[PDB]
């Protein structure tokens, strides 16, 4: 049985160190969410600080790939920066040869096929991790695109990852079918960050304090993290109706 | 060489004699300077004739398959990175000096290429040994807010000074629109103020004027069957 | 390591066989079935393709008989994708050899050089060999008319007939039965059909479970010409030989 | 080429004139020499076009790529990089390029780096064929902490000079201002400058 | 490091079967069903969109891929695999053949480069075959139209009309009823949308299938005017309503 | 089953087993401790005295990067100096390329990417040490520990090894009591202290203690040893606690 | 058991069974001793013969006029570890006019052993060795084991029975690093430390194997009725 | 010195009214020194023909060349190369070698089997393509042939009349360079149609 040990095909035509490397992904029990307003993409996720001999401001799953582009990531912290670095030099790389910003959606291509090669190649284990990238893209606008372990990628009107994925995104969902709109309707990205939040305590049934979530915004031309009076300010507004 | 690139109000235009010498000698009278890098971005060439086509080439099949890659139309400024890098790394030695110009979804450009690699940005641009010619009508006649009909008219202009005042220049002049949401015309032979007149005699043989040796078949079909 | 995962494809068993060149020739005798005769004025290719479908285009098919150069080709029994792998080395070999000498390659040499090819992946390189064997019908001035066939191993044998693929023991007992030196290619091209039409598993063998060739020098004076038969060519000929 | 890089109070201003020439025939009139390797790390270009441009956009990505892991790059980082190019490569290049950036910290810094590679930090910088022209003026006339309108003015009145002397100098002259309120694009038109 | 499995992971087995070319095809039979058809006038390729999630754009996923100006792809099983054989086969087009000859490569031997890339992850060190069964359409002046399947073994075999993945068995019966060598491209487009609809469970509709031709030349789609013997594109994927007016008169 | 045989294959757990058998030599090997303070940082670590003719203060466990980098591990002692080596040479070349000397979080990553590459493959083996290391530079005094996964974070205070039990325990103690900070010489006394706390699970053998600081205003920021009267007053106050 | 077949493979307890088995070699090897005062350093070894015709196995090894070693376990890997250091030493001199430091001598020894331990392919060093030198800080005893670890000693033994010289040296610590400006003395300690090691065998004159380096003595080694004097 | 120039010769090529026509010298000289008078220098590849003056190694080489890829083509394609095709992979093949380049004249000249359209094509010896509607010259009397070409030339010449004016051409351009002559063939090309003429000529 060393069909399950390498990345070679069993009788049944499974790759099961692929579906063993998305089980790797939900090891850190963190949930994600991201969402798509008018002017902006809006990404969330969990932040869990278990030790308190940790020092919380380096406990991070959001890293900012390029000026324009934001990533987040399932998936335990060594493979999510090999992931991160590798994007990063990607996005820089792009960028000097063809002479304009790396897309969201050809950054997410180029490391879904990073990601198809570890399936193909014996020698490379797969990334136990699912990326989620977020831009506002100068063409496309407002992108969630999303990677996985077995190379596959796609663009995302919204989209939920972790262990309670599915109660998020029936929740997404409904929230959809009603509206019969492909993104947040609002202004501010502000409002659209709230909005996440708001479905996230819905979906999960769980109260967040500032130092319980992580959030990352993508605007034009630049993404940014929020710091925890940021997220502060967010939940106290929340709170007031 | 005399090939020009002049912007206008909803895009830009590029133009070019058709001219190429060896020494002093005239080797093809209706050369084709404008090259198709893509559907909307065209550049003329001067210098070396097999470096121009070559390197246009080149680009032009990477600028397809980046196209493909990325699920986007392809934008000026990459053909220029990957033209002036090509270039920079042969340091000068690739002669390709060229005016690259196109429409794309951030709007329409126009640059100049230089065989080491250097690269420029301008509303009115020449280059080859004609370019001294054509930017001198440039530099007389050019406004901004020009039109589309008053863009060409000048871009062929600027030629016909290379044509008319430069050895290195002549024949015809070949023109390419690239306007804003529209697609790209290309219009070869554009002027041709350079037709030869008659000649004053026919030098058409009498048959059997020649003396010959030997006739025979040539065998161009393949192995034949029975 | 990886040594763990190595199947060790280039080792002799203990009774002083190769493992997988055996097991290529256990994939190849479940191959469509290809038969060559050679005769005095001119070869015949024969070759069954394996069960068809009505959709399938086969005017435009080629599974089985490819040309390496306008005097010598080859019947495939085997992985068509190993084979054309091989055929346009072969091709390159021939004109290599041509540019070289000003000639056109002759036949063994070109023959041992794809054999030889052959041989090197069951001593060195730790890969799979080509599940494929060859029969090449061809022509030089030297030997004149020639059959040989290559296997897996990369050992090659010349024959005045020879089968390789599926029923090739019954296949070679027919052909040894009605063969004789003094055959014309007329003669062998009924030879060739009849030996398939009764080794065949197919029910009926028709003009679309075929494709056909021969190598004559009924070319129109000192010269050679190859035939690679048309499905309405093949239908003829079927007819004429009195199987349909 | 003339170009020049200016500390003052509120931080630093480059200089340069928009001049390119192909031995006596001028090329380009109206040259951007002053570009950006970062949102408040420039540099003045001279030399080789295509040698300063090359250096530059490989600069600019190493400072990108900088950015993406580390945080934003100091003015004496991005001076590094600079020196690292054309000193290793220093046989096949000709490249007279000056060094200026904005940090918070340091705040402005000028580095002019000159064809062996070298390095050399200092309070203000010229360069390029009409630099040799207004040594003597520019020595005489600069001084430390000067207002962002002095600067100016100093800029202004010492390429006037190195223009009007230097034939490979001449068009516009531009000015990048850098400082913590952003960056600044100035020009002036030969009509303001030649009657200085 | 180093990669150091220069070893085939494919072998021989005692019966003669190399064994991760058949399970390759195994995941192919899982894969969602795909189809081609060829008339007198056009060739059409078509499968379905199996979205993941409704949340998913799919359209941003595209199943059927323009390879050159007049050959197209369509797959059935891992996705992953038939994106970059595409880009691939996209790159040989143009290394092995438009560099070379400064003309796009007809059909059978751009497929045939592909058949290469194919065979040789069958046989190269440390690499699977490829998942996928490949169905290629496409057009030249010389051969015509021309469809050809490709599996993982890197055989293949060209063909009037056939379906590969799920319901394959039961859609190749299908189109040998209703295929005849008088086909105009309409009528082919309405057998393709007539098979398609057999393997579908759930919505069919222009927004759930994907649907392109191999047909006329396609001088609007061209980006340019001004050369006579450019003439367009005859790759053109078919449009959600383009394919809704269709399944009107179905 | 055979998951655990060879590194970098997953079980159907999604787990790396080579990497958790790593982490076994870790817990096996010293106690190895760090103290984030106000404006620096303090490595301490328990070094045990197998023998008598082990010469005092000579076989040095602490050692420095650059010169403004502090690392210790707790394991395998050969595969913790290889760490440092590649270290030194990733520290060597930033400084090279950039001029500034590499940043902590910056030399972190080098550390972690290097380690984690270490996952990748079954032709390597992973790292079987815990590494604490940290310093001062351009914004501030950082400390961190690095797993055989290359899984690292930023700390406040850090323990591995034997006796990171008894250790973590007297670490949150010093956290919770001093939210406004911790002293550079406070530290190195505390640290002192844990070691001693820590050693109770290595009582067998009698051990002798190393410390080292990076401190701002003790130390200009760069690395350096405790020797000597500071040395000696770490350990008679940490003698003091234990009675 | 299942996690020994390679040196790139921990056991479930996070153990090198590799790594292991070849500090198992070192113990089956022939016993040798080191130990040093302020002044001096001394090894002494145990020389091993194959049969009465044979001749004893040469266990002392120079690496420099400042700097050698003795081995115990696979010879020719210490003439592999033995060679690296000379040049070591030798690029240390030449580049920079420079004795290389005893206990860099030992680091750069340490590194060299790792890279075995963690690589596919390759196998660990089957051998112990035992390094003395008198450098810019006076006398130097390393002990080195192929696992990686190198430890600075006041003195030490390695091989078959080297427990029985080690107790010896442990008791006698506070003696002999007194003995300074007297070599035959520091000898003969090393001589009485190997001879607890002994069992059945005597030391006789082409049985023992003594080397010496110290403040103006260079690195020399005594053999033959050399030592016959020290026995 | 001059490699395009050690060796001698020339050719020239011209369409017709369904046709085309290519011709060239028969010497091969050492400089000043004839050799030989049986060099020809046009091949053909099927239906397509090609001429090649400048260094006579290179002419076989290339020759041998194109023979080469015109076969496996063949092979790969079941179809003969043609004119247009053929052009761009002299092209191709010429500028592969930029910076070490074969020092040769190319003239392409043919029918395409499908359109009938009479096609010439020259190029440089890196690969620039130099498609003529009515003639193409190569070879150390260029300069002659572009004078004899440019005043005797006319389009929609027929066949037999076309043969006078490209061997009229030939000959009296030749007969004013010392390294052409000693020798002439004239190719006359239509559809399915090839008749080849040695020419008398003056021997010195
Ligand atoms: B123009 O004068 O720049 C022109 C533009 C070219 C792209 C058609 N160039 C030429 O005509 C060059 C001039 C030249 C001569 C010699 C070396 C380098 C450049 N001519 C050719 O490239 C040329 C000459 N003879 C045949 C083919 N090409
Ligand atoms: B300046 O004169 O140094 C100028 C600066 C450049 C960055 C735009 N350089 C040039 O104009 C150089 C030539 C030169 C003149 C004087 C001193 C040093 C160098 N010109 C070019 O590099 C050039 C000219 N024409 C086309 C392309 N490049
Ligand atoms: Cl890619
Ligand atoms: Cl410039
Ligand atoms: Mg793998
Ligand atoms: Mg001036
Ligand atoms: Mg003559
Ligand atoms: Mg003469």
């Amino acid at each position: 049985g060393y069909d399950r040990h390498i990345t070679i095909f069993s009788p049944e035509g499974r790759l099961y160190q692929v579906e063993y490397a998305f089980k790797a992904t939900n090891q850190t029990n963190i949930n994600s969410l991201a969402v798509r307003g008018k002017d902006c993409t809006v990404v969330i996720s969990q932040k869990k600080v278990p030790d308190k001999l940790l020092d919380p401001t380096t406990v991070s799953y959001i890293f900012c790939i390029s000026r324009t582009i934001g990533m987040v990531v399932n998936g335990p912290i060594p493979d999510a920066r090999n992931a991160a670095l590798r994007a990063k030099a990607e996005a820089a790389e792009f960028r000097y040869k063809y002479g304009y910003d790396m897309p969201c959606d050809v950054l997410a291509k180029r490391m879904a096929n990073l990601s198809q090669i570890y399936t193909q190649r014996a020698y490379m284990r797969p990334l136990g991790v699912i990326l989620t990238f977020v831009s506002v893209d100068e063409e496309l606008g407002p992108s969630i695109y999303k990677t996985d372990p077995a190379g596959y990628y796609v663009g995302y009107k919204a989209t939920a990852t972790g262990p309670k994925q599915q109660e998020i995104t029936t929740n997404l969902e409904n929230h959809f079918k009603k509206s019969k709109i492909d993104h947040i309707n609002e202004e501010s990205w502000e409002k659209v960050v709230e909005f996440a939040i708001t479905h996230m305590i819905d979906a999960l049934g769980t109260e967040f304090s500032k130092n319980d979530l992580e959030v990352g915004v993508a605007t034009k031309d630049k993404f940014f993290t929020l710091s925890a009076e940021n997220i502060e300010e967010r939940l106290v507004a929340i709170a007031e109706q | 060489t005399t090939i020009v690139g002049v912007k206008f109000n909803n895009g830009v235009v590029i133009a070019a004699d058709t001219r190429s010498t060896q020494g002093p000698i005239v080797a093809d009278k209706n050369c084709a300077k404008l090259h198709r890098i893509s559907p909307k971005i065209w550049c003329a060439g001067a210098g070396t004739a097999a470096d121009t086509e070559a390197v246009t080439q080149l680009i032009g099949s990477n600028i397809e398959l980046h196209s493909l890659y990325t699920s986007r139309e392809p934008r000026v400024v990459s053909a220029l990175q990957m033209l002036k890098q090509h270039l920079f790394k042969y340091q000068g030695h690739i002669g390709a000096y060229l005016i690259v110009a196109g429409v794309d979804p951030t709007g329409s450009h126009l640059f100049s290429i230089h065989a080491h690699g250097s690269t420029d940005v301008g509303y009115y641009l020449s280059l080859g040994s004609g370019s001294l010619a054509a930017m001198a009508v440039l530099e007389s006649h050019w406004k901004q807010d020009l039109t589309k009909e008053e863009a060409i008219k000048l871009a062929s202009d600027a030629i016909q000074a290379g044509i008319w005042n430069d050895l290195g220049s002549g024949s015809n002049v070949d023109v390419c629109v690239m306007e804003i949401g529209k697609d790209a015309e290309y219009l070869r032979n554009y002027l041709t103020p350079n037709v030869r007149e008659e000649k004053q005699k026919s030098y058409k043989f009498p048959r059997g004027t020649t003396a010959v040796l030997k006739e025979s078949i040539v065998n161009i079909c393949d192995i034949q069957e029975e | 390591g990886s040594r763990r995962y190595d199947s060790r494809t280039t080792i002799f068993s203990p009774e002083g066989r190769l493992y997988q060149v055996e097991y290529a020739l256990e994939s190849i005798s479940h191959a469509g079935t290809a038969i060559g005769i050679m005769a005095s004025d001119g070869i015949v290719l024969a070759a069954e393709r394996k069960v068809t479908s009505t959709l399938l285009e086969q005017d435009t098919s080629t599974e089985k008989l490819y040309k390496l150069n306008d005097k010598i080709a080859v019947a495939v029994a085997g992985l068509t994708a190993d084979a054309e792998i091989l055929i346009n080395t072969a091709r390159i070999h021939a004109q290599n050899y041509l540019k070289t000498y000003n000639e056109d390659i002759p036949v063994e040499i070109l023959v041992r050089r794809l054999s030889d090819i052959k041989q090197g992946y069951t001593q060195h390189g730790g890969l799979r060999p080509f599940g494929v064997s060859f029969i090449y019908a061809g022509y030089d001035d030297r030997y004149g008319y020639q059959l040989y066939t290559s296997n897996p191993s990369g050992n090659y044998t010349g024959w005045k007939a020879i089968s390789v693929g599926a029923n090739t023991s019954a296949a070679q007992t027919l052909l040894q039965m009605d063969y004789k030196d003094d055959m014309k290619v007329d003669d062998a091209i009924e030879l060739a059909l009849k030996t398939l039409s009764k080794t065949t598993d197919s029910s009926a063998l028709t003009y679309d479970r075929l494709e056909f060739a021969t190598i004559r020098k009924g070319a129109n004076d000192g010269e050679v010409y190859q035939k690679i038969f048309k499905p309405q060519e093949i239908k003829d000929i079927l007819v004429k030989t009195g199987i349909t | 080429t003339s170009i020049m890089a200016v500390t003052f109070k509120d931080g630093v201003i480059l200089g340069a004139d928009s001049r390119t020439t192909t031995g006596a025939y001028i090329a380009n009139r109206v040259t951007d020499k002053l570009t950006r390797v970062h949102d408040k790390i420039w540099c003045c270009r001279s030399g080789s076009a295509a040698d300063t441009q090359a250096i530059a956009d490989i600069v600019q990505y190493h400072l990108e790529l900088y950015t993406s892991q580390y945080g934003t790059p100091s003015t004496e980082t991005a001076a590094s990089v600079f020196k690292e190019l054309c000193y290793e490569n220093k046989d096949n290049l000709t490249a007279g390029i000056i060094v200026a950036g904005y940090d918070d910290k340091n705040k402005g810094e000028v580095y002019t780096i000159p064809l062996g590679g070298s390095v050399h930090k200092l309070p203000y910088a010229i360069a390029g064929s009409g630099s040799t022209f207004i040594y003597g003026y520019c020595d005489k006339n600069f001084r430390e902490n000067m207002s962002k309108e002095e600067t100016v003015d100093f800029i202004k009145h010492s390429l006037s000079q190195a223009i009007k002397w230097d034939g490979s100098s001449g068009g516009v002259i531009r000015m990048v201002v850098l400082t913590a309120a952003g960056v600044e694009r100035l020009i002036f038109y030969p009509d303001e400058y030649e009657q200085l | 490091m180093t990669d150091r499995y220069s070893f085939s992971l494919t072998t021989f087995s005692p019966s003669g079967k190399l064994g991760q070319i058949d399970y390759a095809l195994t995941a192919v039979k899982q894969g969602v069903t795909s189809l081609g058809i060829k008339a007198t006038n056009g060739v059409v390729i078509a499968t379905e969109k199996k979205s993941s999630s409704p949340l998913a754009m799919s359209e941003t996923l595209s199943k059927v891929s323009l390879l050159t100006p007049d050959i197209g792809a369509v797959y059935s099983g891992m996705g992953p695999d038939y994106r970059v054989l595409v880009d691939k086969s996209r790159k040989v087009a143009h290394t092995s053949y438009k560099r070379i000859y400064g003309e796009y490569p007809p059909t059978k031997l751009l497929v045939s480069e592909v058949a290469k890339i194919m065979q040789e992850a069958t046989q190269s060190g440390g690499v699977r075959p490829f998942g996928v069964s490949l169905l290629i359409a496409g057009h030249d002046e010389f051969n015509g139209f021309s469809l050809y399947q490709v599996d993982p073994s890197g055989s293949y075999f060209p063909w009037k009309a056939t379906a590969i993945g799920k319901g394959s068995v039961a859609a190749k019966t299908f189109l040998e009823k209703r295929w005849n060598d008088e086909l105009e491209l309409e009528d082919a487009i309405h057998i393709a949308l007539l098979t398609l609809k057999e393997s579908v469970e759930g919505e069919f509709n222009g927004d759930t299938i994907e649907l392109a031709i191999i047909g006329d030349e396609n001088p609007d789609l061209l980006g340019y005017t001004g050369i006579p013997t450019d003439k367009g594109p005859r790759f053109r994927k078919l449009t959600s309503q383009e394919i809704n007016d269709r399944l009107e008169a179905l | 089953t055979g998951y655990d045989l060879s590194n970098s294959v997953f079980s159907p757990d999604g787990r790396n087993f080579q990497v958790e058998y790593a982490v076994k030599a870790v817990e096996n090997g010293t106690t190895s401790i760090g103290i984030k303070c106000n404006d620096g940082v303090v490595f301490a670590v328990e070094k045990l005295i197998t023998s008598k003719l082990l010469v005092p203060q000579k076989n040095v466990k602490i050692q420095v990067v650059d010169r403004h980098i502090g690392c210790v591990y707790s394991g395998l002692i050969p595969d913790g100096r290889h760490l440092v080596n590649r270290g030194r040479e990733e520290a060597a070349s930033f400084k090279k390329l950039y001029k500034t000397p590499i940043p902590i979080p910056a030399f972190a990553d080098r550390l972690g990417q290097y380690v984690q590459a270490h996952t990748l493959y079954n032709s390597v083996r992973p790292f079987g040490v815990s590494t604490i290391f940290g310093g001062v530079d351009k914004n501030g005094a950082h400390l961190y520990m690095l797993e055989p996964s290359g899984s690292y974070w930023g700390y406040k205070g850090a323990a591995t090894g034997k006796g990171r039990q008894s250790a973590k325990a007297e670490l949150e103690k010093l956290v919770d009591h001093h939210p406004e900070g911790l002293s550079a010489r406070e530290a190195v006394k505390q640290a002192a202290k844990i070691i001693y706390l820590a050693h109770e699970d290595n009582k067998e053998k009698d051990f002798e203690l190393e410390i080292s600081w990076c401190s701002l205003s003790e130390t200009n920021g760069l690395h350096k040893f405790v020797k000597g009267d500071l040395l000696q007053e770490a350990i008679d106050f940490a003698q003091k606690e234990i009675n | 058991n299942n996690y020994d077949g390679d040196t790139v493979t921990f056991s479930p307890t996070g153990r090198l069974f590799q790594v292991e088995y070849a500090l198992e070699a070192i113990k089956q090897g022939s016993v040798t001793v080191g130990l040093r005062s302020n002044t001096h350093a001394v090894l002494v070894a145990l020389k091993r013969n194959a049969d009465e015709l044979s001749s004893y196995q040469k266990k002392i090894i120079k690496c420099d006029e400042h700097m050698g070693l003795s081995l115990a376990g696979l010879a020719p890997d210490a003439r592999v570890l033995s060679n690296y250091l000379r040049q070591q030493c030798n690029y240390s001199s030449l580049v920079f006019n420079r004795k290389l430091a005893v206990e860099r001598a030992g680091h750069l020894l340490c590194d060299k052993a790792q890279k075995n331990t963690q690589s596919y392919g390759g196998r660990p060093y089957g051998v112990g060795l035992l390094i003395i030198g008198y450098d810019k800080s006076g006398a130097h005893l390393l002990e080195f084991q192929p696992s990686g670890n190198v430890t600075e000693l006041y003195g030490t033994a390695i091989g078959a029975r080297s427990q029985g010289a080690k107790t010896y040296l442990e008791r006698t610590l506070d003696t002999f690093i007194k003995i300074d400006g007297n070599p035959d003395e520091l000898i003969k300690a090393g001589v009485e430390a190997i001879s607890q090691s002994l069992r059945d065998e005597s030391l006789t004159v082409d049985n023992l194997s003594i080397a010496i380096v110290g403040k103006d003595t260079p690195f020399t080694i005594y053999d033959g009725e050399a030592v016959a004097k020290y026995i | 010195s001059d490699p395009s120039s050690i060796n001698g010769g020339i050719v020239v090529a011209m369409t017709g009214k369904d046709c085309v026509a290519i011709a060239c010298d028969l010497r091969l000289g050492s400089q000043s020194l004839g050799v030989s008078n049986k060099f020809e220098k046009i091949f053909h590849y099927g239906h397509v023909f090609l001429g090649i003056t400048g260094l006579a190694t290179d002419v076989t080489t290339l020759n041998e060349m194109f023979r080469y890829k015109t076969n496996l083509y063949k092979l790969k394609e079941e179809r003969a190369i043609e004119p247009e095709t053929f052009t761009q992979l002299v092209s191709s093949s010429l500028y592969e070698r930029r910076f070490g380049p074969y020092f040769v004249g190319p003239v392409v000249a043919g029918i395409n089997s499908k359109s009938g359209k009479p096609f010439i094509a020259g190029f440089d010896l890196i690969g620039c393509i130099d498609e003529a509607k009515d003639f193409i010259v190569s070879g150390t009397a260029s300069d002659q042939l572009f004078g004899m070409c440019e005043s005797l030339y006319e389009p929609n010449l027929e066949p037999e009349d076309l043969f006078e004016t490209i061997s009229q051409a030939l000959l009296n351009a030749a007969d004013r360079d010392a390294l052409s002559g000693w020798g002439a063939v004239v190719y006359i090309i239509k559809k399915d149609e090839v008749v080849k003429r040695y020419l008398k000529m003056r021997q010195d």
